[PDB]
């Protein structure tokens, strides 16, 4: 299920889930070029161990 | 030439009921339109033998 | 098509009026039967024009001088062409080929060309197919019209088959018993 | 249950008034849901016996259970008002059994509020999007009916035991399960149309990692997308409709573009929100054509079938925008043309012909000096069909739309009357050309035109003093009408050579730019608003001091002046008046440049050519 | 054209269910079975054979009607060369049969009564038929009822 989602996140820079069981999270922006900048960090309690920070990092 | 050519297709419509092949109407019209250009008769029998062999396997 | 126009008079010099009657040339162009009857028909009343509109203003085209500009393949002189033209040249391959193989080659007889793009050619050459070979059997000719690609069509097919894989040479020969061998392993 | 009545009540009252094709439909047999033999759901002591035997007994009831119906060692107890119906096997029972009873009797519970649905929504009344809604949860009962029979075949032969059939039924509990969730949220409250098919594409994304029941709601709307097609494959292709079940996200009327399909928010699903407008444009498009005749017929046609994460019914769309909107336009521009009449209202309105109004001018003089109930619209048409047959502005075909019309306003009604300031013009329109250009595009065209009309009214009222007086001696007059002439002729060149003439030109440009009717009536509008709001109407304040200008230049010309009361052939009493209206022109020409310099260049600019009146006095 | 109607026949033999990839992949079977035969006495003369073939087994009027339109079609003879060799790889009453009570102007016969012996295969053909449906319904779900569930539910089998 995790999964899923992130072969949307590097195909489609997409999640979609409801219960938000993924670490990417999306947060409201001005979107005037500041998506950059503030959108996207990771929800660090929802990494699975089986991916390495740096590919957590790489992902997003 | 159009009502001549259809009076052709009802005819060969007929003796190919009679004849209880496999084909149907719509594979028989584009099966005259196809022999209507100068294609092979034995060629097109070997075709339609073996491409109705391999749809089935999806089936 | 540049050559005749100018000739004719019309002023045609620039690089983007040669793309634009390329264009038209291999989409939009009329053929038809014959080059004479045609010609008549046109020299009686002219109706064989239909309009080109774009955006940018150029009109050129003229329905008269686009059907023979082909006109190559049954009189190959119009075009100042010393080389045979298409009916003549299928002729003298079909007869400068055996006897015995020449019914067989002429039960497939194929036509090819970029300019089915407007269809009506066919005609014509299923026309002058009938007048090449001596009434002594029917004519038997594949002439579909669509044959812009078949060059491709036919390769899309052919590499992707396993049995082919028979055919196909790799790197382990080619090193063992040279490059040469490229034209006898493949062919 | 007593609220089904009530439901097909409320929908048939509803589905009459809403649309016209097939009113008054009829009532669906009633007596069919009033027996109680069409309901689908539904001895020995239990005590007496050895363990094993209590086991044998209990898994046979039980394969009984899984169908409504109970079996010997089972029965029925109340429904009441519970929406999944547990069953009351027979008192007396060991409590060992009781759990494992308790374990499988939840599916039973997940069929009973199953067949409660399906045996209910068939009806006309429920539309017609239920029905195939129902017939995707039909055939998932006859796969269940096929478990219960292979499960009898190994039950007589001793092949059956309590954790055979929980290894055997709970693929059934999450495919069964799910419609027992959705069927007691899709009956509570009206659910119509794609309301019901974003309730199956809510649910494709919260089992999307379950993996198993993805796909059953993924072959359930793409069941109830089947009939909705049906309907979509009329209104794609041609602009009617016949579907009498309002189901659909137009709803149709008896009235045209935009009375008589409006759309319903509720009737169109998730995967069809973002193209909504689309569907709307080209249904509309096609049926006002179809009013014309002419043709409707789509060159591309294709069988619609939904897909996730695919394009094939979001698509085709686009190919029917590209084929409707291109044929009304099509239609519009080439037969009875509306690049041609809209040239036409320029020709008039905007003042293209010089011919044509200097002629008018001379001809109708002295009916529009005329003030009201003195006016004769009879003589007045009679004078404009002159003015047309001797001048050359006869080289359209809708010259003969120009009508006499009164206007009982002098421009006041901008946000009785004298001839020159209640004339106007009524230009007819055709029927096809009416739906784009309506009455808010011919008012503001209108005023427009009295706007213009007062400055070349002023003008012959100058040029008429002008040519009286050429006495020799006299100069005083001459003066203060060559600043004002001066004036009234700039003005003139820079709100026809700024304002109109390259903005027509911006304008048929855009529209030859143009695929679709909203597109072209937005650049006309824009056009039309902008032209009017650069000159002295459409304004917060409406710039009153132009309004002021033209009535001391016609003081000036001929209600002081009577021609310098034949002295061209009083005691210099109107030389002061002279002296008087100067210094007034110079007050009312410095406010009008000065208004423009402080809201957000050009006339002042030229007005003051080479520093002519730069500076003359500064204000506070 | 021909690289569309190998396209069209491919359609019309699958209903469709994939079919996206699949149908690339059909036509290429059309273009390589039609040369199979390639690599490696006259046509309506092709047609008495099969008549030849009807009279042998009974029904002579419809031999007679198969060479009534042949000879009607030699006035199109690559046509037929086509439909005789799809005719053996296909799909595997009324009042008016043996009556002599109808009839104006009927020639004497006589008795015959060894077609009556046919005049009962016609019917026993018919009832035969109406009792193998009854052998096709009790079969079709006793094959499902004795195997494990799965068998008619996709659901089971995941």
């Amino acid at each position: 299920p995790v999964l899923s989602f992130l072969y949307r996140w590097i195909y489609d820079g997409e999640l979609e889930d409801t219960y938000h069981e993924f670490f990417v999270a999306s947060d409201p922006t001005v979107k005037t070029d500041r998506l950059w900048h503030d959108k996207y960090t990771l929800r660090k309690s929802m990494i699975p161990s089986f991916m390495t920070m740096d590919q957590s990092r790489k992902v997003l | 030439n159009l009502n001549a050519v259809r009076e052709t297709m009802d005819v060969l419509l007929e003796i190919s009921r009679i004849l209880n092949t496999g084909l149907d109407m719509e594979t028989l019209s584009i099966c005259v339109r196809l022999c209507e250009q100068g294609i092979n008769p034995e060629a097109l029998s070997s075709v339609i033998k073996e491409l109705r062999k391999a749809t089935e396997a999806l089936k | 098509l540049m050559k005749i126009l100018t000739e004719r008079g019309y002023s045609f010099t620039t690089t983007a009026e040669r793309e634009i009657v390329r264009d038209i040339k291999e989409k939009l162009c009329y053929v038809a039967l014959d080059f004479e009857q045609e010609m008549a028909t046109a020299a009686s009343s002219s109706s064989l024009e239909k309009s080109y509109e774009l955006p940018d203003g150029q009109v050129i085209t003229i329905g008269n001088e686009r059907f023979r500009c082909p006109e190559a393949l049954f009189q190959p002189s119009f075009l100042g062409m010393e080389s045979c033209g298409i009916h003549e040249t299928t002729f003298n391959s079909i007869m400068k080929c055996d006897v015995d193989i020449r019914k067989d080659l002429y039960a497939n007889t194929v036509l090819s060309g970029g300019t089915t793009m407007y269809p009506g050619i066919a005609d014509r050459m299923q026309k002058e197919i009938t007048a090449l070979a001596p009434s002594t059997m029917k004519i038997k000719i594949i002439a579909p019209p669509e044959r812009k690609y078949s060059v491709w069509i036919g390769g899309s097919i052919l590499a992707s088959l396993s049995t082919f894989q028979q055919m196909w040479i790799s790197k382990q020969e080619y090193d063992e018993s040279g490059p040469s061998i490229v034209h006898r392993k493949c062919f | 249950l007593q609220q089904s009545l009530e439901l097909k009540r409320k929908m048939l009252r509803d589905k009459q008034n809403k649309k016209n094709s097939g009113q008054h439909l009829p009532i669906f047999p009633a007596w069919v849901y009033e027996r109680p033999a069409l309901i689908g759901d539904f001895a020995l002591p239990i005590g007496t016996l050895p363990l094993a035997s209590q086991e044998s007994a209990v898994v046979e009831d039980l394969l009984y259970v899984l169908v409504g119906v109970d079996g010997r060692y089972v029965s029925a107890q109340p429904l009441a008002g519970r929406q999944s119906r547990t069953f009351l096997v027979d008192p007396n029972l060991d409590l060992s059994i009781r759990e494992l009873v308790h374990r499988i009797l939840p599916v039973a519970a997940s069929y009973s509020a199953v067949t409660r649905f399906i045996e209910e929504k068939s009806s006309f009344e429920y539309g017609q999007v239920n029905h195939a809604l129902a017939a995707a949860m039909r055939t998932l009962v006859k796969e269940h009916l096929i478990l219960v029979s292979q499960l009898e075949q190994l039950h007589r032969q001793g092949l059956l035991s309590l954790q055979k059939l929980w290894f055997y039924i709970q693929p059934a509990m999450r495919t069964m399960d799910i419609l027992a969730s959705l069927a007691t949220s899709v009956d509570k409250g009206e659910c119509l149309g794609g309301s019901t098919l974003s309730l199956l594409h809510d649910r494709s994304f919260s089992y999307t990692g379950d993996s198993q029941a993805q796909e059953l709601c993924l072959y359930l709307t793409k069941a109830a997308s089947a009939p909705y097609f049906e309907v979509l494959e009329k209104w794609i292709y041609r602009g009617i409709i016949h579907d009498p079940y309002s189901e659909f996200m137009v709803e149709e009327h008896e009235l045209y573009w935009d009375q008589r399909y409006t759309i319903v928010q509720q009737q169109i699903p998730s995967f069809l929100q973002k193209m909504a407008d689309k569907i709307l444009s080209t249904g509309k498009y096609l049926n006002v054509v179809r009013e014309c005749g002419h043709d409707v017929t789509c060159p591309v046609a294709k069988e619609i079938i939904y897909t996730l994460k695919e394009r094939a019914y979001v698509e085709q769309i686009e190919k029917a925008f590209n084929y409707a909107s291109k044929v009304l336009l099509d239609f519009l521009m080439e037969e009875k043309e509306l690049v041609a009449h809209l040239r036409s209202i320029k020709r008039y309105f905007l003042m293209d012909q010089g011919d044509f109004f200097v002629h008018f001018m001379d001809l109708a003089e002295e009916e529009l000096r005329k003030p009201v109930e003195d006016i004769t619209p009879p003589r007045l048409e009679a004078l404009l069909e002159l003015a047309l047959r001797m001048s050359t502005a006869n080289t359209d075909p809708f010259k003969d739309d120009l009508k006499i019309d009164l206007m009982p306003h002098d421009l006041i009604t901008q946000l009785a009357l004298s001839g020159l300031e209640a004339f106007s013009f009524d230009y007819i329109v055709k029927w096809p050309l009416s739906l784009i250009i309506n009455r808010k595009a011919l008012t503001r065209y209108q005023m427009l035109f009295r706007h213009m009309f007062y400055c070349k009214h002023v003008e012959r009222q100058l040029c008429s003093v002008w040519i009286s007086n050429k006495a020799q001696w006299f100069a005083g007059a001459f003066t203060l009408r060559q600043r004002m002439l001066n004036f009234v002729q700039n003005i003139q060149y820079y709100m026809m050579f700024e304002v109109m003439e390259p903005t027509w030109h911006i304008l048929e440009k855009n529209l030859k730019s143009a695929s679709n009717i909203d597109d072209v009536l937005g650049h006309h509008t824009g056009f039309l608003d902008t032209c009017l709001k650069d000159c002295m109407l459409t304004n917060p304040e409406l710039l009153k001091v132009f309004s002021k200008l033209m009535s001391v230049c016609v003081m000036f010309t001929n209600c002081m002046q009577k021609f310098t009361q034949s002295m061209k052939l009083l005691v210099s009493g109107f030389e002061a008046t002279i002296n008087k209206f100067d210094k007034n022109f110079s007050a009312h020409l410095l406010d009008l440049l000065a208004r423009l310099s402080i809201y957000s260049a050009s006339v002042i600019s030229r007005l003051d050519f080479n520093g002519f009146y730069t500076e003359r006095l500064e204000r506070l | 054209s021909i690289t569309q109607l190998f396209d069209d026949l491919c359609e019309a033999l699958l209903p469709a269910a994939n079919r996206k990839r699949a149908k690339r992949s059909l036509k290429k079977v059309a273009y390589n079975a039609l040369f199979t035969n390639l690599f490696q006495l006259p046509a309506r003369n092709k047609i008495l054979m099969l008549s030849f073939d009807l009279r042998v087994g009974g029904l002579g009027p419809k031999a007679d009607r198969l060479e009534e339109l042949v000879e009607e079609l030699e006035a199109v003879g690559s046509v037929l060369d086509l439909l005789v060799q799809l005719a053996g790889s296909g799909p595997p009453r009324d009042y008016f049969l043996n009556n002599k009570h109808v009839g104006r102007n009927v020639p004497y016969s006589g008795y015959d009564c060894d077609d009556l012996s046919v005049f009962e295969m016609d019917v026993q053909s018919l009832i035969s038929r109406e009792e193998c449906l009854c052998h096709s319904m009790i079969q079709e779900t006793l094959q499902v009822m004795e195997a494990a569930p799965g068998t008619g539910l996709p659901t089971v089998g995941l």
